[PDB]
């Protein structure tokens, strides 16, 4: 109704902040939350006692390129 | 007036009380949106 | 089970299972379902009476 | 039947009253080919005064399609 | 039985605490 | 009756209604497409329901926006 | 927060939409005052205000204030309807009083409905809010 | 076999088909105090005779609908027969001589269960046994 | 044919016998109710399965039940 009446700014537009948090918890820098794998100082990023998260550079390379369907922006 | 008691029992029936009450509610909402339009959110100080 | 005593149904198939009814009359002929019970709620057929046994009732006081 | 004829007559006299008060009928008589027939001005409340479109004759409202204008010109 | 309901509310408080933990990571209280 | 009024709409727009030039030739609204398109169900779906409903779906933000709203709410 | 949200004052698309602003009501400045109200919200890249409902007090007016207001009004309505149904079951013509309201019973109930949270807490702690599972009907299993 | 006069109607296409000659056929007989018009179960109007009447029909339900109609004409002596293609005529309604709404002695309980219906066993208790839950 | 069975909560009000369009049901002597009569279904081969008897029954859930079974010319109600 509000877009029909020429006023699309009156829409109720709700960000999906929880699933965006989960994407930011996976290293997606686009939202700017600076949490678990998007925070380089985090214990989940470094894997502090062992440093054995070998998967993580290729994973962040895949999730932070916007050219695939790996955690699409919502 | 005994007919006035009949009219009061008529107004108190479900469709008539419904149309009066929902007309009052819709009128309150319509008048509030006339005087204060476009309230997407409550504005904060 | 006395006439005019509020009872509760223990027949599971009934419309008024675990619901309060009122005893209308009790037959002394030795029949299996003697107690005539009346209800304020009607069932899906539009009927508010049924015959019950004494075992299918508990008194509500 | 009498009550129903009363309903239909209220409807008919209401359409004629909207043509009287809320229409561009006199502007339509002066130029029938370039003025679109319109009664029913819409109140402005929630942005719905977009529906009061430029129908011509210096008038804004909903363009009607029942042909009351042609009936009245033929009257 | 169990008027304090101590077993089912232990797991409910545990799930609610895991929920507050994820929310504490959400609002950047714990980083 | 839905097929009756669809026949009327597309036949009158395709073969009758339209503009007349000073030379006298008639250019119709949908351009005479009834003869070859209305003989298939695909032609109805495409050149009548898809093509002529462009005006009710592209009508948000215009004075015809209530008809787009009624189109969706009727669906 | 997420997916390119800026404040509406800093966004060029919001200020582009603010110039061509339709008037919602009869006064000529409704379209300007609309964007002047919405300027404090966050803004998507297309220019529209996006609400944030996660629960922070920076954006409490987006969802938290309508939440408390709705829950108060809806609890009023449901509480008053419950109290009226419980009021008329003692009158032995209860079905007639549902299609034909008693105003003399209903109007004090709708007047006393401002204290529905206090009354609901007092009925929950007393145990009169619910019925027992053996006292209400169920189907054969 | 059956004595009676066919009621007066000019024929319908709603009458009895090839099932009558190949499978089974029904007849209804009644007597009337006077000649009057009734409605056929096949559709249409027909005049019954003053005296004995006979009207062959395709289904038994036609005869019981007609016998329910004949009660409005205060006629309660109607009989329904079942006729096979061999010519075997059997008397089915009312079979006992008394209508089934009245209790007559000599009738036995058929398919009576001496329990309430909520006391039937579960389907899984009777599984692979060849019996129904409502049996006995 | 269909199976029509009568349970012991019968009160003998004879309404199922009156409702039946194909004469399946009859009333027999009994002693378990005040009216001293149950319904009985000897002609279940005439039963079409229309359940007017279950519509007519006044007891809370059905002293009489029709269980739809195999189909014949009579139970399907064919005039052909
Ligand atoms: C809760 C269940 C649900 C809902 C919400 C929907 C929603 C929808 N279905 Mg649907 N559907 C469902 C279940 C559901 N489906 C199921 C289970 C099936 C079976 C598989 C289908 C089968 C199905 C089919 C076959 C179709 C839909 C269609 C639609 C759409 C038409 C509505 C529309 O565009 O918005 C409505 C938009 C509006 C703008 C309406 C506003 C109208 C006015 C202006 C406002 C009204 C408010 C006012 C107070 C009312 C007037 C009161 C008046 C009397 C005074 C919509 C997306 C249809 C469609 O459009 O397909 C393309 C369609 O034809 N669905
Ligand atoms: C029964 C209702 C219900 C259901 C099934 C869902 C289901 C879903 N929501 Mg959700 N949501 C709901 C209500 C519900 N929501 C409400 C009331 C809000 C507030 C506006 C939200 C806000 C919300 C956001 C912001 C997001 C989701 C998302 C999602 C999806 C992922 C799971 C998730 O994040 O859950 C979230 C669910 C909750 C936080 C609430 C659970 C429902 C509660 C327990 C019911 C009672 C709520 C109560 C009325 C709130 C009163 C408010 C007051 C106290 C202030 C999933 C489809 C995410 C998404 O888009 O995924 C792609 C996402 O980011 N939801
Ligand atoms: C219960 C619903 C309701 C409520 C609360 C109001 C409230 C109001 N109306 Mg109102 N109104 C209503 C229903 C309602 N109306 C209906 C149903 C109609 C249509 C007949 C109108 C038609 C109407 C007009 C025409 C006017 C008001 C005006 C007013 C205002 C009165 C100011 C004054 O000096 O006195 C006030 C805000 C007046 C106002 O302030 O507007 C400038 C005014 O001129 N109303
Ligand atoms: C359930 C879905 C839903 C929700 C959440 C909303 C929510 C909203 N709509 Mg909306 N709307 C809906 C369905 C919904 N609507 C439907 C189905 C339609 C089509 C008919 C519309 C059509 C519509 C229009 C056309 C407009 C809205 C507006 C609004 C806003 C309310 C402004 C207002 O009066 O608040 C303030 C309300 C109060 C303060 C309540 C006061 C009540 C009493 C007096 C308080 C008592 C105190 C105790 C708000 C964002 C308006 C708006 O501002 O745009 C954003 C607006 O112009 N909506
Ligand atoms: C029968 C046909 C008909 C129709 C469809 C309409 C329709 C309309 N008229 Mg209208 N009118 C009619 C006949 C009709 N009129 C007649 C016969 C007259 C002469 C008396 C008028 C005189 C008239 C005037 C003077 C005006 C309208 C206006 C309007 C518009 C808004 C009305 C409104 O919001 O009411 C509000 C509705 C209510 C407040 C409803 C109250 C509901 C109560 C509670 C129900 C009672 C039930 C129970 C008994 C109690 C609307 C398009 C107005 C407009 O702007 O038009 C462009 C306007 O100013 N009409
Ligand atoms: C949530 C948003 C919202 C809101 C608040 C409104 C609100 C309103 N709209 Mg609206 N509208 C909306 C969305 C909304 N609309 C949408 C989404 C669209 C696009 C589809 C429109 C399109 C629209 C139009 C096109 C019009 C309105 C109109 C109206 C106004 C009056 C309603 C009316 O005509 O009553 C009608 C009331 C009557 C006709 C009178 C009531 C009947 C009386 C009670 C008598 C009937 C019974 C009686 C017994 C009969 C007598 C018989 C005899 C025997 C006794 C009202 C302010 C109208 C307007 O602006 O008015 C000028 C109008 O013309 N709206
Ligand atoms: C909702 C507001 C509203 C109202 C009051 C009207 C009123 C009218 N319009 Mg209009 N119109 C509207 C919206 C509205 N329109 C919209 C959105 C559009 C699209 C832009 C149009 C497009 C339009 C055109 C193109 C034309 C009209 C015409 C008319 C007139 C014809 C009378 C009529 O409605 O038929 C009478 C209708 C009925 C008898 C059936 C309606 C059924 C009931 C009575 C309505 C619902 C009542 C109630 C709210 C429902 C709840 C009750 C229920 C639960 C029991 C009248 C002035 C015509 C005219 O001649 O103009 C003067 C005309 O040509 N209108
Ligand atoms: C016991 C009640 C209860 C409470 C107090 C909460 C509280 C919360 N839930 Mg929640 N939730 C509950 C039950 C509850 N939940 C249940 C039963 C479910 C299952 C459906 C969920 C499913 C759920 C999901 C799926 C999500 C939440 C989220 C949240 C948080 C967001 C609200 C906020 O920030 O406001 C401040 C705190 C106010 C109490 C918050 C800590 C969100 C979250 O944790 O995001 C990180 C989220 O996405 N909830
Ligand atoms: C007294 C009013 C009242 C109250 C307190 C409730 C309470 C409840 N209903 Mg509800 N209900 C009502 C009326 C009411 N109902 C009516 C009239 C209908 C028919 C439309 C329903 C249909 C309904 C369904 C289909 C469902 C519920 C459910 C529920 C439960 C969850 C809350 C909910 O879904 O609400 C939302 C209820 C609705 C949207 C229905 C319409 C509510 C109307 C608008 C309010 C009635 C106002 C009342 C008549 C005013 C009386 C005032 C008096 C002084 C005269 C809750 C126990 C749900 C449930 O079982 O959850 C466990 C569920 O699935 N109800
Ligand atoms: C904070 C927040 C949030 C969250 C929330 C949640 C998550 C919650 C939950 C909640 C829950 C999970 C709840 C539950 C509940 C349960 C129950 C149990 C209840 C019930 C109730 C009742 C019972 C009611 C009653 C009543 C009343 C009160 C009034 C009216 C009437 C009636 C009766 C209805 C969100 C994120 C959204 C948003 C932001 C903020
Ligand atoms: S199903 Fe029909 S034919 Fe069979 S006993 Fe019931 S009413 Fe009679």
């Amino acid at each position: 109704v509000v877009v029909a009446f020429g006023t699309p700014e009156k829409q109720i537009l709700i960000e999906p902040v929880f699933a965006q948090f989960i994407q930011a918890a996976h290293g997606k820098v686009l939202y700017g939350l600076d949490t678990l794998l998007s925070n380089p100082d985090s214990v989940a990023y470094t894997a502090y006692p062992n440093y054995a998260n070998v998967w993580l550079p290729g994973w962040l390379d895949a999730i932070n390129s916007g050219t695939n369907s790996l955690f699409l922006t919502i | 007036a005994d007919q006035s008691s009949y009219l009061i029992k008529f107004i108190s029936t479900a469709p008539v009380a419904a149309t009066i009450w929902l007309t009052i509610t819709a009128g309150i909402l319509i008048e509030f949106n006339r005087f204060f339009p476009d309230l997407l959110f409550h504005p904060l100080p | 089970v006395q006439r005019g005593s509020k009872v509760r149904i223990l027949r599971p198939e009934s419309y008024w299972f675990q619901d309060v009814g009122t005893v209308a009359s009790v037959d002394q002929s030795g029949i299996k379902y003697p107690v005539i019970v009346r209800f304020d709620k009607v069932n899906y057929a539009g009927i508010n009476t049924n015959n019950f046994a004494v075992d299918e009732l508990i008194e509500v006081e | 039947h009498f009550g129903h004829l009363a309903v239909v007559t209220i409807w008919l006299s209401g359409m004629i009253f909207h043509g009287a008060k809320f229409s561009n009928y006199e502007a339509w008589l002066s130029d029938p080919l370039n003025v679109r027939p319109s009664a029913q001005v819409v109140w402005p409340i929630v942005g719905q005064d977009i529906l009061n479109g430029d129908v011509g004759g210096g008038f804004h409202g909903i363009q009607i399609t029942s042909g009351l204008f042609q009936v009245w010109r033929g009257w | 039985a169990k008027p304090p309901y101590t077993f089912r509310t232990g797991w409910a408080l545990l799930l609610l605490a895991v929920n507050f933990l994820v929310a504490a990571y959400y609002f950047h209280i714990i980083q | 009756l839905s097929i009756v009024i669809f026949h009327f709409s597309w036949k009158m727009q395709s073969d009758v209604w339209g503009t007349v030039d000073a030379a006298g030739n008639v250019s119709h609204i949908t351009g005479g497409n009834f003869a070859q398109s209305a003989i298939t169900i695909n032609g109805w779906l495409r050149d009548f329901l898809w093509a002529q409903a462009s005006q009710v779906i592209n009508s948000y933000g215009s004075a015809l926006s209530a008809y787009g709203l009624m189109f969706l709410g009727a669906h | 927060l997420g997916a390119d949200l800026t404040p509406c004052a800093e966004n060029p698309a919001f200020q582009a939409l603010a110039k061509n602003a339709r008037n919602t009501t009869a006064d000529p400045q409704s379209g300007q005052k609309r964007f002047e109200r919405y300027s404090q919200a966050l803004c998507g890249p297309e220019g529209y205000p996006h609400l944030i409902v996660d629960g922070r007090l920076d954006r409490a007016g987006d969802f938290l204030i309508p939440s408390i207001l709705f829950l108060y009004i809806a609890g009023w309505i449901g509480w008053v309807g419950r109290a009226y149904l419980q009021a008329i079951k003692k009158d032995s013509d209860t079905e007639q009083k549902e299609i034909q309201l008693d105003l003399g019973i209903a109007l004090p109930i709708i007047a006393t409905g401002f204290a529905w949270p206090a009354a609901a807490v007092k009925e929950l702690l007393s145990g009169e809010l619910t019925a027992k599972d053996s006292e209400i009907t169920v189907s054969p299993r | 076999t059956l004595s009676g006069k066919t009621p007066l109607f000019a024929g319908s296409t709603g009458g009895l088909l090839t099932k009558a000659v190949e499978e089974e056929k029904y007849a209804i007989t009644w007597t009337s105090p006077k000649a009057q018009v009734f409605e056929l179960p096949t559709g249409g109007a027909a005049t019954m005779h003053e005296g004995e009447n006979l009207l062959y029909i395709a289904r038994k339900e036609y005869g019981i609908a007609l016998g329910g109609q004949l009660r409005k004409f205060k006629i309660t002596n109607y009989k329904i027969y079942r006729i096979l293609p061999s010519g075997e005529t059997t008397f089915i309604h009312p079979a006992d001589g008394v209508f089934p709404e009245k209790v007559n002695a000599g009738r036995e309980k058929v398919r009576f269960n001496a329990r309430s219906i909520g006391e039937n066993p579960n389907p899984s208790q009777v599984k692979f046994s060849g019996k129904a839950t409502y049996d006995a | 044919s269909h199976t029509v069975k009568i349970y012991d909560t019968c009160i003998g009000c004879t309404q199922c016998v009156r409702a039946c369009p194909t004469d399946v049901l009859e009333m027999v002597p009994w002693d378990g109710c005040k009216a001293a009569q149950v319904a009985s279904s000897p002609r279940t081969e005439d039963c079409v399965g229309c359940k007017r008897c279950e519509t007519a029954c006044p007891t809370d859930f059905l002293s009489i039940r029709v269980y739809l079974g195999a189909e014949t010319t009579r139970s399907m109600g064919l005039a052909y």
